[PDB]
């Protein structure tokens, strides 16, 4: 009587049922591990927080609405400020991580909608400006907020045009990255399991985001009549095999 | 035969002939067969 | 001293060629590998995963909305979309498969066309997806469309629906760039039945459409995209 | 290898055809799950779709000039291009670039081509054998100002020596310094509001530079250097989705303004052929 | 004559290729080698002695008194010295390590810095020296220095204190000439009491300070030193 | 409630030493269940034995 | 392949791999045990 459909991710001290998922993607068929020491370069013996670090954060929620364009989120950004994960972050000098991501929206037998949910390695954003401007810091480090792809452009942010992914590349094209639909007819979550995915063992989860989390509507938000025209789109996310090393002062970061 | 010392200076490499497209066609955790229903 | 004698060609530079060459760094040690998830090794690896299809290309600037084939309730008999099978031009174009083709001239093998049902769950609906082999004309109506590779699929639980176009050749590779010898078809899309809503819904519902290779395919004679070009070199 | 088997008529309860999308997998559908079909082999390989092949031919990376005259009242060589340089990089000249960005991280020994034309624009006479050398100046070591330096001497930095009308060639092991180059690195050198963003902060690795050796005739000669790149012993890692827009900069992914709708608007409707 | 064909970089000469030669003086005798103690083979073997690091370099010519860091008695909670890790610059730069890290573009590896202190033989002190890791800032005060890596150093009858800066770094290499995203952090060194100097005694006392390589380190990717120049041939 | 409709509740369990969470940023740091309404009508949350002392007073 | 008659005209020599810096970093004439005291 297993379906599917069914299931449950215990970790930590946390745990999340969905009872309509569509089976869950492992990027590139990897499941998150710890760095083996033939890989490793720094001497320095890691922290392995364990439970207090990989049990599940959820963000504050979007509103999906007929005009939405759709919602970009950075690791390990989104989750700078999230209980011992963000302070371990702040204080260690390197660190690295996998995460289980759960993305939520429930509706009715009667809307109809579809959500892309991906996972970009290494997303490099494109500036609006064009030409070589550069996109300040901020803003790609949104935090819990995450970019808001409906927003308007700012100056030092990057572009927010949904056909280019925000760098140059279509839309179309985006199921080549790990990925899984949230389509309201079939679906009610989507779940993602990331391994590490960088060109060094370990890196600082301050200067470097690894992967962008993108959530965007691709079939409209239609709702029954009289309806409220819109629904919640929850993001929950757990760190899980993190590891931190080089402790120190505590890293001050632009703004 | 090699004529040089480093191995940067050796020719191009010979074909993987590896090829495994499911860690990018089915990354999914739970096993699909096809045939059997997607979703249970 | 060995007596030699040097061949046309000596002297050349052919950017294909693949020999030996003194390294500039000698005993340079590079930094050891480490392990990195997703490794490709053939270009046929990734064209089987599928990407969506702009089929709703009757825009004016590119927006999310060509990828969406509109569905019309109670319309029967009537036609969903259609379209050739340039794979390397129109539709198809820009989609992953489209723009890998395109660095090769030749390709040969079957494609996968799906397409995925988003209307609300307590609606249903049959269409006829329809693949007509090369020498006949896109079909006009279902029943010249039905007379060729065709699937009923009928919407359900199981949301998307996987056709084939099978690989109908007489010559065995066709060209990338569309050419007439070497076409290969048409791909149609007719009401069976027809959609219908369930109460307190309305409007229009949208299928969206993916395409990939299947692993029959065969890609050959590397050349140049037509997908880019520059006026001057970049800087930074 | 049979690229189809034989198949007949179906009549089950075990559909192949459908499947749900929304899992985030690409089912491996085949013909004969949906047709009756006669067996056919293969008779390929997919050789030439291997990565070592679709990165290994050499392609155009840079072309830049240099001239030969007299420096006599030059206060500025490098300005006058009595030698000039280049700060080595990958992603200047867009037709490779393409074909490199359709991987995230790519790890590869490169081979260089140079080849070295001359010109002599202001009608001439006798020109004598022109001799270029192309040294790699690697971050932290003297540039050269001058176009007969100390620099040149070059006793510990590798150097070529070549003729004008000829070619150089010699390959440099992968020079990185992580286990891969990024195509993409979505972060900055440190946490300061204002520092650049993309990789050009991650691939510095430093400019290449070229001069004449010989003295001055009496005539100019414009030499127009050529660099080719053929990557060999290629690996490459998570494959991403094409380039769609022009390019504007080295090592941004930023696209123009008002750029043009890139996908092709159909004469006619979606019903069209 | 057997048939030939040349290919591109023939008659190129690259300062770092390595072939055979004839020998311009065809069969003569060189003398015999007799033993000399002190034979090098890597430099590596040689970046393993330490050197004193001209730390106080605050004068404004070069003089015997950049080598010493003074100390001053009784005072409490206060900063001996700071510098950053640029091995390739500044104090380092200087020092043999840091004049054979000048011959290479990238080094990886651990360092060792010690101190050798010189006052009267009846004084006493306990300092503390911290090695902050890339990506906070130099520490300000003790309170920061003390968070990081760092040694409680007792002066006692063993007069040196050798402290190693363990390889904190994602990337497995960096650049010997200084760059951000390749930075190495910081090294600080404060009171942890004080200076107490016996009676009879007065004023500053100083420590020397060396540097050398752990066995750990490697260098790699050789080239030019910014620290020679010249602008016309020298003559006899 | 109905069964055509849908509903997605966070239950959090905080063990002794903060105060009763505030809103669920708060809340969902400490013993906390996703719980999804679907056909199995029920979600059962433990609050496990989270103590120093090994016993506590009923009143 | 040596082309050539005299030893002076083959290439470059071979890794020594001999480093030993103890003639530089140790040239102590009693030995020093590293974690025993340097003067007893
Ligand atoms: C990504 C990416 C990859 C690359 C190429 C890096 C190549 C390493 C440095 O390249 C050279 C170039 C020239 C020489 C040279 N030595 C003597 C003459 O030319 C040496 C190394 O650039 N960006």
């Amino acid at each position: 009587g297993y379906s599917d459909r069914v299931q449950q991710i215990t970790l930590g001290n946390s745990t999340i049922t969905t009872q309509e998922a569509a089976n869950a993607v492992v990027c590139y068929a990897e499941w998150p591990e710890y760095l083996p020491d033939v890989d490793a370069s720094d001497v320095n013996k890691t922290s392995k927080p364990d439970t207090s670090v990989c049990r599940f954060y959820t963000l504050d929620s979007k509103t999906w609405t007929t005009g939405s364009k759709g919602w970009c989120w950075k690791l390990p950004d989104a989750l700078k400020d999230m209980g011992v994960f963000g302070q371990n972050m702040f204080f260690h000098s390197l660190g690295r991580s996998g995460y289980t991501v759960h993305v939520q929206c429930n509706a009715t037998k009667f809307h109809s909608g579809c959500l892309l949910v991906v996972v970009i390695p290494e997303h490099q954003l494109a500036s609006h400006e064009g030409g070589n401007v550069s996109v300040k810091y901020t803003f790609t480090h949104p935090g819990e907020r995450g970019i808001d792809l409906s927003s308007a452009n700012e100056v030092g942010g990057p572009v927010k045009d949904v056909l280019y992914n925000m760098n140059g590349t279509l839309l179309g094209n985006l199921l080549i990255f790990p990925h899984q639909f949230i389509n309201l007819r079939t679906n009610n979550t989507a779940t993602i399991v990331i391994p590490y995915i960088n060109s060094v063992p370990i890196d600082s989860m301050t200067r470097h985001n690894n992967v962008s989390l993108m959530v965007i509507p691709i079939a409209p938000l239609t709702v029954p009549t009289g309806a409220t025209p819109s629904l919640p789109i929850t993001v929950t996310i757990a760190p899980m095999c993190t590891e931190f090393s080089g402790i120190r002062s505590k890293s001050i970061v632009p703004q | 035969i090699n004529y040089y010392k480093d191995a940067a200076s050796t020719s191009s490499a010979g074909q993987s002939l590896s090829m495994d497209p499911s860690k990018f066609t089915e990354p999914v955790k739970d096993l699909m067969l096809k045939g059997a229903p997607a979703l249970n | 001293g060995l007596p030699t004698t040097t061949l046309p060609g000596s002297g050349q530079f052919l950017t294909t060629d693949d020999r030996q060459s003194p390294s500039a760094l000698p005993n340079y040690e590079p930094t050891p590998r480490i392990h990195i998830p997703g490794k490709v090794h053939n270009l046929l690896e990734i064209i089987q995963v599928d990407t969506l299809i702009p089929m709703n290309n009757t825009h004016t600037k590119d927006e999310v909305n060509s990828y969406l084939i509109p569905l019309n309730a109670n319309r029967q008999n009537e036609q969903v979309f259609g379209t050739n099978l340039f794979i390397g031009d129109g539709v198809f174009k820009t989609t992953l498969l489209g723009e890998i083709v395109q660095y090769y001239t030749h390709w040969s093998g079957s494609l996968r066309f799906s397409l995925m049902y988003t209307g609300p769950a307590l609606s249903s609906a049959k269409l006829i997806l329809a693949y007509t082999p090369p020498g006949a004309r896109g079909p006009q109506d279902r029943r010249e469309a039905m007379l060729g590779t065709h699937v009923v699929w009928d919407i359900g639980l199981q949301s998307t629906i996987v056709m084939t176009i099978p690989w109908t050749s007489g010559v065995q590779f066709r060209y990338t760039d569309p050419d007439t010898y070497t076409s290969a078809g048409f791909l149609s899309c007719w009401y069976q039945t027809s959609l219908i809503l369930p109460p307190e819904t309305t409007g229009q519902v949208y299928l969206l459409s993916f395409i990939s290779a299947c692993p029959d395919f065969k890609l050959r004679l590397m050349k140049d995209t037509q997908t880019i070009s520059q006026t001057v070199a970049l800087t930074e | 290898t049979v690229a189809s088997i034989s198949s007949g008529p179906k009549h089950t309860q075990k559909v192949p055809i459908l499947t749900a999308n929304e899992t985030g997998a690409t089912m491996p559908v085949l013909p004969s799950d949906s047709i009756e079909t006669r067996t056919t082999y293969m008779h390929f390989n997919g050789s030439e779709t291997d990565v070592e092949c679709f990165l290994g031919r050499a392609a155009c990376v840079h072309v830049t000039e240099i001239q030969n005259k007299d420096a006599t009242g030059i206060d500025n060589h490098r300005e006058a291009k009595l030698f000039n340089d280049w700060k080595i990089n990958l992603s200047s000249l867009v037709q490779l670039r393409k074909k490199l960005e359709l991987f995230t991280y790519v790890r590869f020994d490169s081979e260089y081509t140079i080849l070295a034309t001359a010109s002599q624009p202001d009608s001439a006479n006798y020109s004598s054998n022109l001799v270029v050398q192309a040294m790699y100046v690697p971050p932290g070591a003297p540039n050269p100002k001058e176009w007969d330096d100390y620099t040149w001497q070059s006793a510990s930095n590798p150097s070529v020596f070549f003729k004008v009308g000829d070619t150089s060639r010699f390959s440099v092991p992968y020079v990185g310094l992580a286990s891969a180059y990024n195509c993409f690195y979505d972060g900055y050198s440190h946490d300061d509001a204002e520092t650049q963003y993309g990789i050009t902060v991650l691939s510095h690795m430093g400019s290449m530079a070229f001069r004449i050796v010989n003295e001055h005739d009496e005539h100019k000669t414009l030499v127009k250097i050529r660099v080719y790149h053929r990557a060999k012993h290629v690996e490459a890692w998570i494959p991403r989705a094409p380039r769609a827009l022009p390019y504007t900069s080295i090592g941004r992914t930023n696209y123009p303004k008002n750029t043009e709708p890139v996908i092709k608007k159909r004469k006619g409707d979606i019903k069209s052929y």
